[PDB]
């Protein structure tokens, strides 16, 4: 949560948190495997 | 007629559709507007997380219904 995730480019947590967790959370796990 | 698919950056793709197109046709028009692979597209409408074998009429989607996009990243 140290903003270690792929921020700030390609996405913003105001253009993808506009969802149910069920797909924001998969994004939050997809970035973990993305290299983050 | 043309829906407003808001992408992961706040931009709004706008492309023509019909109640005889399908949820894979909207991804194919997005593949024209952005060149994004339908294999990573994850089109959504009010969070009713759309399918890939329906029609816009099947969801009472209108010509400016607005949608969202939340692509897959796969691994790299």
């Amino acid at each position: 949560a140290e903003e270690k995730l792929p921020f700030p480019p390609d996405i913003d947590p105001q253009v993808f948190y506009e969802l149910p967790e069920e797909v924001q959370k998969e994004l939050m796990a997809e970035w973990e495997r993305a290299g983050a | 007629m043309q829906i407003f698919v808001k992408t992961l950056t706040g931009k709004t793709i706008t492309l023509e559709v019909e109640p005889s197109d399908t949820i894979e046709n909207v991804k194919a028009k997005i593949q024209d507007k952005e060149g994004i692979p339908p294999d990573q597209q994850r089109l959504i409408f009010a969070g009713k997380q759309l399918e890939d074998g329906r029609t816009l009429s099947d969801y009472n989607i209108q010509k400016e219904s607005t949608l969202h996009l939340v692509l897959r990243l796969r691994g790299g």
